[PDB]
RNA sequence: CAGCGAAGGAUUUGGUGGAUUACUAGCUAAUAGCAAUCUA
């Protein structure tokens, strides 16, 4: 849910040369298109997908 | 008969004394004020 | 890097400066001769004097010390300080206590030298600035308290390291610690580089000699089962077998020889190393105890020389400087002794080198191996050279009566020599 | 004090002022142009006061033999093959592929037989087969493989005749009233001795066999015969090929051991002699040439309990001579006692003494000796013990210095009941309890 | 794996000579193929660690040329039990790859160096070196006749090369592994085969193009073909023979193996069979 | 106690070198 | 052939190639140059940094290259191109066909000697511009006046003179008139090497037999001579820091110093490189600094540092040897297998025929990093066998990472080159792991696979058998007995629910994974050689021996695209990670794109050297491809990625 | 003890080097100079 440094709990190993931890508080689908929001501190974050890429086949010959 | 010459040569081989890990650690004790020649003989004696 | 590694450093570099009185008295009560409180109510002039009158006592056993009396020891360095002047101030001074140090090497066994070299640890501090020259200077006698005045008082030197159990100890350091002080490399080419400043100054003492070949024994005996040490080892001593071997002294020469021989004995060099060697060991040979270890140096060297090629004629430059040096009664004579030693491989070389090199001296030959035993392949490359002596030159009543000898013993050999090239009828018809 | 001058540089004139780095090697502060010599010889200083000028340029310009020698060498011991015989203390020891590791073995392995000349190798024991196997480097493949129900083997040998050298027969034999002979044709024809011409009585078991050569010293004729360690003292010899009793050598208390030597005599004659020992340590050494009586008897300085005697340093049972001519007289005698002492002698003078002294009595392994086996050269000797795991040491000799550098800890030698030394490749059989031979190759040779 | 390092057949498959080690020493040995016309006796190389890596029949007293690994081809009669005459480079380099046409022999370094010698004269004719190409261990003359032109070089990378010039006039794609067999088929084509792959690839010499791809069903150890081009029969590493039944003609563009072979005894064990020929 | 080898911080220093630019002379 | 979907962006993993590289020094900073192939690599001395890439590949090889303050001189084909932060800023065009091979920089001259032995000098126009641009004259090297030019010196303080190395004289030109200023006697044997000393007018010749001459161009004469027998002198390099030491660089790869002063030998450094791959092929010190940078034909570049001494009063006698400080470095041999370590296209695991696994970054080259092959202790206690004289392991046939659980426990899977075991590797710790798969049939294993839940590993044996082991604990959990000739190929769902297998008996049998059933088994029409399985849209493609890829999908089982085109036996191919593409890699010499909702060939890339591996990234970022020559992975962009390509097919 | 077991095995520790963020070079008075020097 994030690459940020300036935020805390991301990195599992740290450059061996409070800040606002990252978490997500809430997570739902979309009632209406494949898709879901998460809360986390960046924002709502919202991952969906699209048809419009990734060809997936449905028994085709 | 080139191999009867090998064996002859390896078999003309005598029995030496090797040097150990304590084969000259005994000198310490009389290299005081010996003259150097009877350090050779010592040391030839162990070698021998 | 840290801050207090960096302030080791800069105390490491102002280790003599007194900054203060506490320091000076910790500084100044580091004496050779006297305890620390006296040592600290001490001035320069009472130390300067009674150094001056012990280097006058040295002077008159050895008169080398006077012109350290004219520059090391005069009026002018009671007030000269050690860090006041330049680099290169400075390097003259150390040449100087370096120079002082082995000259008055030997000498430390008369309190004479005790009280001269008191003034250099407290007024140039030496123990603390001339540090290693010290040590290797004195480390023939550390069963004394002489040695363990200097480590008491000493800053060991990191190569000098196994020795930091032994200062302020009331126990001298043992023979096992003196080997594991010279079984490290770097200490080696240390101790190698002291030896050199020693023969060129021409102050090799034989108490020194002896301890430095115990040494040097005893480091070549504990590495015998690694042969990388062993390799790692060679240049360092046989280097220092050729500076020794290059000298005047006796005591220096038969010091090199038993090195040589421990080092051949150990493992088994390379014939022309070897070959080399004999070379260096004739090409300054003297003395009568040193041509008593040469010979026997000699011998053993080529006794630890195996594979095709151990008992050629050795060459015609190396064969007749071996000739300049031991002729043919010395030969015969120490072949004559009741306690025997083991020159096969050499007596044999010898005597194919005086076959391919003299052709006159064939009677001595037959007397010294009517004198020493031989093996089957040195008797037999003996007779299949004096067979081509015979097909050579034409065969006079020495090689007839040679032959005679190896009929006489073992003819079953020169007819398997004769069947192998040529024919006992033929040979016969010859001679 | 130049080799060439160009005549270039002198009408040269550069400028100095231009650039800040030619800018420091005036002399004056209205020198602006100089000719090219003295601006050559201003950057000549400038680059020796960048680069100080060391000592090694000017110091000197190209007793001593030491040390040019040691400055020209890199390596100062002998190369490859200007060695010819063993260096002490540390092995050259490769380890190949485990011999029978094609075709398993069911038993502890109990005897194991290079061929003289070919490259096959017998391996046999308890479970009453004998396999052949063609051995390499990499696949150690099965030539052929006889399975005698009944008849668990104890030694098995490969025995070739000195006249012709086409026989190649294989004895067999354990703990049973017969040994078996299987003649090689590459079916099997197979034969069996059951028969001491009147002598069952003093061998009831044919376990401990040796083959040897035996001359007829009237005519040039050879004839192989094995020799069988009996109850008594005796050991029966008997020929290989008809199997008759032909005589009989009784040492004087519990026969524990035999070995045999021969040594030439003239072109074309030999001479044989077996060396047999008592428990106590005494050995008989018997002419059977003649008829078989002794020559001399000795006995072994220390030694209480004795388990193997062997010869060593010429042709022994396990090196044997492909030629008449090629026989040898061996060199070394190890006695190896229940101890784990092993005496060595060296009869190149302890044939004289009567009382004679060993060269070395080797003591570092502390059990009882089972195998002791010298290398076909004999430089090295094999002391082996079945009765703990990993007890292997390869001594050589003259000096009489176990190698110190194998085995190691990490020798997957087992619990060694058997060893074998080729005839030519310099290699190494070790078999142990569990059925394996392992394989090594020394690269002296 | 098999004990026989090397083996080749005479032509007509008459003879087959063959290198094995015995207890660390390389011996060579010929067996005649048919009984109906043992052989107990080999060529011993002394050496431990002198070893055959490649070997010829020559075509006349009948022999073999050894190429060695220290840079030496040795010239063996097989009648008698010598080594007739000892082929040397100047170097200690390990020889890949021999070849001859008529009586001159051509061989290939793991220096990449070629070397000419001449069998009827025992000399060292030509040697040379060729740029970019640099890991070669197979060489094949393309016959014309007594005329040497045209060797066939290859690296995992076949490589066309006139000799007059010394130089390459066509490259060809070889495989992803060193290429292990490298044979002339007609005088319009050649077969090529790689280390453990079981694809051979039929190279047209004259254009470059790949006629045709042959897919053995395992990885191929050797290959035979008759000496019309009409059968092609190459073993495997499974033990296993595959015959390609005329491969040159219109399974269009990649053949599979027509007939396939293999040996068991009467128990069940599958022995592998090693180095065919075909006629 | 054997002697220490261990390694130390190594840093580069400031060199100067000769540059050949200056061994370049044109004529008038 | 050009393409229309994939361009090239880099070649990664290249460090050298055994041109001898050249040092450049900016202020008190240094840089290295080195060649790879046709491009060249500036490093930064101080921590071996990759400054700057040139920024073309040139026509042909760089040959010679050389580095004053900011500018950096390659001489390839014909002529010499001047570069300043790897974009080219001149190119010098010479007047003829000879191959330029070796060239100088001194002044405003810039000279260039051919293997014609002719040298061509060119000049700046006024002396305040960067780069000698014009021509100025030619200088020959006659067959009188000496041998072959084997190296192109100007020793310093010799104003616009020149000294030229030949294989047995040394010349000394004045290039500004034009002349031959002084001819040396001749040598007796051939001279390779030549270094100008800091010491003034002496330079260092190192000839075919072992020795290093030390010239004295003014007087003509030799100062001295040093022996190194059997040894061929590659390099030539001299301390400039107050202790005057020499270091030549040995053909057998070995690093051999010398004290001058003292004359004796300080220290030895044996196999720094490999011979095979050319010994040790430039060796320089930084000026003013006790460390050596040292560079060989085997993909590699390393520093040696000189300790300062450890006596406190001698010094200059005990020469403590040169220690190992960074070194970078790459495979010595080309790579035989790539994969993808992460999903970000930063790391990729590559392994090669010299028997190494590297992990290479996209991102920093610093970052790569050869993966450990120190293996753990036994589980129960024992002992391990093998050598002690330690290997590495045999070259790696196949891998399969998924990196689910990674750190947690092992994470690679990989398969060597004909032996029985499948070796596990974790990447987070880049070291090998604990468990050594067995295939349990006496089979060499010619497939991995590892499902993306981590915690099974697939084996598939050549005698076609699939075993099914835990990543976590390393035990055997189940085997399959379909196959009967060797299993090419394994893979699993995404929801670990059905495995997917194919061998080269040409049947691609369907199981239940979590019941342990078959759900089918489908028999094509040529034996199967690779499989790869879209994960996402369930497709997986297989390249048969009849050289068409069939797509078929594990749903319902159906051959539903099959692809014709390809000429030869294909050696890859991998899914578009959007699964509408396939890019496959043939013998001959041929990449084709197969958009494979049309079934068609949307672009083909012909490429002289064969492509042995294609994988895309698990983005749609990159293509990279593996050749048969060459050390390194090529790496191509998709410009999909940022325009739309028309999924028309070529043809031709 | 069995078992594992290639010219040895185990444990502990000091130092250094490389990564721990995604690679466009050093210095300065900076459209350029220097880097052998900024100063007359």
């Amino acid at each position: 849910v994030s690459r940020n440094m300036a935020l805390n709990g991301t990195l599992e190993f740290l450059n061996s040369k409070m800040r606002p931890e990252v978490r997500v508080t809430s997570v739902q689908f979309s009632p209406t298109a494949n898709a879901f929001a998460a809360a986390s501190t960046e924002g709502l974050l919202i991952y969906s997908t699209n048809d419009t890429i990734l060809f997936d086949p449905f028994d085709l010959d | 008969d080139e191999e009867d010459i090998a064996l002859e040569f390896i078999n003309g081989e005598k029995k030496d004394k090797l040097v150990n890990m304590n084969s000259f650690t005994s000198m310490f004790d009389n290299i005081q004020n010996v003259q150097m020649d009877t350090f050779f003989d010592r040391v030839m004696k162990v070698l021998t | 890097s840290s801050l207090s590694d960096q302030l080791a450093q800069v105390a490491s570099n102002n280790a003599t400066v007194a900054l203060d009185r506490k320091r000076r008295q910790k500084l100044h009560s580091a004496s050779l001769i006297y305890n620390s409180k006296t040592a600290a109510t001490q001035d320069y002039d009472f130390i300067f004097e009674n150094a001056s009158k012990a280097l006058e006592e040295l002077s008159q056993i050895e008169p080398k010390f006077a012109i350290f009396s004219r520059t090391l020891f005069s009026e002018s360095s009671i007030s000269l300080d050690r860090n006041v002047q330049t680099k290169e101030e400075i390097k003259d001074l150390d040449n100087a206590i370096n120079a002082y140090l082995l000259l008055a090497s030997s000498k430390w066994y008369l309190a004479p030298t005790l009280h001269a070299t008191e003034w250099l640890v407290r007024r140039f501090q030496i123990h603390v600035k001339n540090t290693e020259m010290l040590l290797l200077s004195t480390l023939n006698y550390y069963q004394t308290p002489v040695f363990k005045r200097i480590l008491s008082i000493i800053k060991l030197p990191p190569l000098f390291n196994c020795l930091s159990n032994f200062v302020r100890s009331e126990k001298p350091p043992t023979a096992l610690t003196m080997i594991k002080l010279f079984n490290d490399m770097d200490f080696l080419k240390l101790y190698t580089s002291y030896l050199d400043q020693c023969i060129k100054h021409n102050a090799t003492y034989t108490n020194q000699l002896l301890f430095t070949t115990c040494c040097f024994i005893n480091v070549v005996a504990f590495n015998s089962n690694n042969d990388e040490k062993l390799n790692q080892l060679v240049p360092i001593l046989l280097e220092i077998s050729a500076k020794l071997l290059a000298s005047k002294s006796k005591d220096c020469q038969i010091a090199a020889h038993t090195i040589l021989v421990v080092f051949a004995t150990a493992l088994p060099l390379k014939k022309t190393i070897i070959l080399a060697a004999m070379e260096t060991i004739l090409s300054n040979l003297d003395a009568k105890e040193a041509k008593h270890s040469a010979l026997l140096t000699i011998c053993k060297l080529f006794q630890t020389l195996k594979g095709q090629g151990n008992v050629d004629q050795l060459p015609s430059k190396i064969f007749k400087l071996f000739d300049s040096k031991f002729d043919t009664v010395s030969i015969l004579t120490f072949l004559d002794k009741e306690d025997k030693p083991v020159c096969d491989k050499f007596i044999t070389s010898y005597t194919r080198s005086i076959a391919r090199y003299d052709r006159s001296k064939l009677n001595i030959i037959l007397s010294l191996l009517k004198k020493i035993r031989l093996e089957r392949y040195e008797v037999r490359l003996i007779i299949t050279d004096l067979i081509y002596l015979s097909e050579i030159l034409e065969d006079k009543s020495q090689l007839v009566e040679l032959f005679e000898y190896f009929i006489s013993i073992n003819e079953d050999l020169v007819l398997k020599c004769l069947k192998s090239l040529g024919l006992t009828g033929e040979l016969f018809e010859i001679r | 004090e130049a080799a060439w001058i160009d005549s270039d540089d002198e009408k040269i004139k550069v400028p100095i002022l231009v650039t800040n780095k030619t800018k420091k090697l005036r002399t004056s502060y209205n020198e602006s142009k100089i000719n090219g010599v003295h601006y050559i010889n201003r950057l000549r200083s400038q680059f020796e006061k960048i680069y100080p000028r060391p000592k090694w340029v000017d110091d000197e310009s190209d007793i001593n033999a030491l040390t040019k020698i040691l400055s020209t060498t890199y390596n100062y011991k002998d190369t490859l093959s200007n060695s010819k015989l063993l260096p002490p203390k540390k092995l050259d020891i490769v380890r190949l592929k485990d011999a029978n590791a094609s075709h398993p073995s069911h038993s502890a392995i109990q005897s194991l037989s290079f061929h003289p000349s070919k490259p096959l190798l017998l391996t046999g024991g308890y479970d009453k087969t004998l396999r052949i196997y063609h051995i390499d480097g990499k696949t150690n493949h099965l030539v052929t493989s006889l399975h005698l129900v009944g008849s668990p083997i104890q030694t098995c040998t490969f025995y070739t005749s000195l006249s012709n050298q086409n026989q190649q027969n294989i004895f067999t034999a354990g703990r049973r009233r017969y040994m078996h002979s299987w003649d090689l044709s590459l079916t099997a024809k197979i034969e069996k001795f059951s028969r001491l011409y009147g002598h069952e009585s003093t061998q009831r078991s044919f376990e401990n066999f040796k083959v040897a050569h035996l001359q007829n010293s009237q005519t040039n004729s050879v004839h192989g015969i094995v020799l069988l360690q009996g109850n008594n003292g005796w050991i029966n010899i008997l020929h290989s090929t008809s199997g008759l009793w032909l005589m009989g050598c009784k040492i004087e208390g519990v026969i524990t051991d035999f070995c045999i030597d021969y040594q030439p005599i003239s072109r074309g004659k030999f001479r044989t002699i077996l060396i047999a020992v008592n428990a106590y340590g005494e050995v008989w050494e018997f002419d059977l040439n003649k008829n078989g009586h002794v020559i001399r008897r000795w006995k072994d300085q220390g030694g209480v309990g004795i388990t193997k005697i062997q010869v060593g340093g010429g042709t022994t049972t396990t090196c044997p001579a492909l030629q008449i001519s090629k026989i040898k007289q061996n060199r070394w005698l190890a006695v190896g006692s229940e101890s784990g002492f092993v005496n060595l002698y060296d009869r190149n003078n302890a044939m004289t003494s009567s009382t004679p002294t060993p060269v070395a009595a080797l003591d570092q392994l502390t059990t009882t000796i089972s195998n002791l086996q010298f290398s076909p050269d004999g430089q090295i000797l094999c002391m082996a013990s079945r009765a703990v795991k990993d007890a292997l040491r390869l001594v050589h000799l003259p000096s009489c210095s176990v190698f110190s550098n194998w085995p190691t800890s990490g020798t997957p030698l087992g619990k060694v009941t058997s060893v074998a030394f080729s005839p030519s490749g310099g290699l190494l059989a070790v078999g142990n309890e569990q059925g394996k031979v392992r394989l090594w190759k020394l690269n002296h040779y | 794996d098999s004990p026989v390092l090397q083996s080749a057949y005479d032509p007509s498959g008459q003879y087959l000579c063959y290198v094995t080690v015995a207890l660390d020493k390389q011996r060579v040995g010929v067996q005649p193929t048919q009984r109906a016309t043992w052989n107990e006796n080999f060529l011993y190389l002394e050496d431990s660690k002198l070893k055959v890596t490649c070997l010829k029949w020559v075509n006349d007293t009948v022999a073999i040329i050894l190429g060695m690994n220290n840079g030496e081809i040795w010239l063996y009669s097989v009648l008698a039990n010598e080594v007739t005459y000892k082929f040397t480079t100047g170097n200690s380099y390990e020889i890949k790859d021999i070849d001859l046409m008529g009586n001159q022999l051509w061989c290939i370094d793991s220096s990449d160096a070629f070397y000419q010698f001449d069998l009827l004269q025992f000399k060292l004719l030509q040697h040379f070196r060729i740029n970019n190409c640099v890991q070669l261990n197979k060489l094949t003359i393309v016959p014309a006749g007594d005329s040497v032109a045209q060797l066939l070089v290859a690296s995992h990378s076949i490589s066309l090369i006139d000799i007059e010039e010394k130089k390459v006039v066509m490259t060809f794609p070889g495989h992803v592994s060193p290429v292990s067999t490298l044979q002339v088929i007609t005088n319009e084509f050649f077969i090529s085969g790689a280390e453990g792959d079981r694809f051979l690839n039929v190279y047209d010499i004259h254009s470059g193009m790949t006629k045709c791809v042959l897919v053995a069903e395992s990885d191929i150890k050797e290959l035979s073909h008759s000496g019309q081009a009409d059968s092609i029969a190459v073993t495997t590493e499974d033990g296993s023979l595959e015959i390609f039944v005329d491969p040159l003609v219109s399974g269009n563009k990649s053949k599979k193996s027509s007939k396939k072979i293999q040996i068991v005894s009467k128990d069940g064990r599958k022995v592998p069979i090693y180095n065919a020929f075909i006629n | 106690p054997k002697v220490v080898r261990e390694a130390k911080k190594v840093e580069m220093t400031e060199a100067r070198a000769y540059n050949a630019d200056a061994d370049t002379a044109k004529a008038a | 052939k050009n393409s229309k979907i994939f361009s090239p962006f880099r070649i990664i993993g290249n460090v050298s190639n055994g041109v001898p590289f050249a040092t450049g020094t900016l202020g008190s900073t240094f840089y290295i140059v080195t060649c790879v192939g046709k491009t060249f690599q500036i490093y930064d001395a101080n921590t071996l940094h990759l400054l700057f890439v040139s920024e073309k590949e040139t026509p042909s090889s760089i040959v010679a290259l050389s580095a004053h303050f900011h500018y950096v001189y390659a001489a390839y084909e014909n002529k010499v191109g001047i570069y300043k932060r790897g974009i080219e800023e001149h190119l010098l065009e010479l007047e003829t066909d000879a191959n330029v091979e070796h060239l100088c920089i001194f002044g405003d001259y810039l000279c260039a000697s051919t293997d014609d032995n002719s040298i061509f000098i060119y000049k700046k126009s006024d002396p305040q511009d960067k780069y000698p641009s014009e021509f100025y004259t030619k200088l020959t090297v006659t067959e009188i006046q000496g041998g072959e030019i084997v190296s192109l010196q100007h020793l310093a303080t010799y104003l616009n003179k020149l000294t030229v190395v030949t294989k047995s004289n040394v010349l000394l030109f004045n290039v500004r008139t034009g002349k031959l200023v002084f001819t040396s006697n001749e040598f007796p044997d051939q001279i390779t090497t030549a270094e100008p000393a800091p010491v003034l007018d002496i330079i260092a010749l190192g000839t075919v037999t072992g020795e290093v001459i030390m010239f004295n161009m003014r007087k003509g004469k030799r100062i001295r001579t040093i022996k190194i027998p059997q040894s061929r002198i590659s390099s030539l390099s001299f301390r400039t820091d107050g202790s005057s030491h020499l270091s030549v660089g040995t053909s057998s790869g070995d690093l051999i110093f010398y004290d001058l002063d003292r004359r004796s030998r300080i220290h030895v450094l044996k196999n720094i490189h490999r011979e095979s791959y050319g010994g040790v092929t430039q060796a320089t010190f930084l000026n003013g600094q006790p460390i050596i940078v040292t560079s060989g034909g085997d993909n590699s570049l390393k520093e040696y540092v000189f300790d300062p001494s450890l006596s406190q009063g001698s010094g200059d006698v005990v020469v403590q040897p040169p220690r190992y400080l960074r070194s970078r470095g790459g495979h010595s041999q080309p790579p035989s297998y790539i994969a993808f370590a992460d999903s970000q296209s930063h790391f990729m695991l590559s392994a090669s025929k010299d028997r190494s696994l590297w992990s290479f970054s996209l991102r920093k080259d610093a970052q790569s990093q050869e993966m450990s092959q120190r293996l753990h202790k036994k589980q129960d206690g024992g002992r391990v066998g093998g050598s002690t004289i330690k290997s590495k392991f045999p070259e790696i046939v196949a891998l399969a990472i998924e990196n689910a659980r990674i750190g947690e426990w092992e994470n690679i899977i990989t398969a060597h080159k004909d032996e029985k075991f499948a070796r596990t590797w974790d990447m987070r710790n880049k070291r090998v792991g604990r468990w050594t798969f067995d295939t349990t049939d006496d089979g060499f294993v010619k497939s991995v696979a590892m499902s993306q839940c981590g915690n099974f590993g697939f084996i598939g044996s050549s005698n076609g058998s699939i075993t099914i082991y835990n990543m976590q604990s390393g035990i055997l959990r189940k085997k399959y007995k379909l196959h009967k000739r060797a299993v090419t190929g394994i893979s699993l769902d995404g929801m670990n629910r059905k495995m997917v297998s194919c061998g080269l008996d040409g049947i691609v049998g369907f199981y239940d994974f979590n019941k342990s059933t078959l759900l089918g088994k489908l028999k094509l029409d040529a034996p199967i050689t690779a499989m790869v399985y879209h994960r996402s849209s369930d497709l997986f493609a297989l390249a048969l021996d009849d050289l068409s890829i069939v797509v078929i999908d594990a749903v319902t089982q159906r051959v539903v695209r099959q692809l014709w085109g390809h000429s030869n036996r294909i050696t890859a191919f991998d899914f578009s990670p959007e699964g509408r593409w396939i890019v496959s890699a043939s013998l001959d010499s041929t990449i084709r794109t197969w958009d494979l909702p049309t079934g068609g060939c949307i672009d083909g890339i012909i490429v002289d050297n064969v492509a042995t591996n294609v994988k895309f990234s698990p983005n749609g970022d990159l293509l990279a491809t593996t050749h048969v020559t060459g050390n390194g992975i090529c790496i191509w962009t998709n410009r999909a990625q940022f325009k739309t390509v028309s999924t028309r097919t070529i043809d031709e």
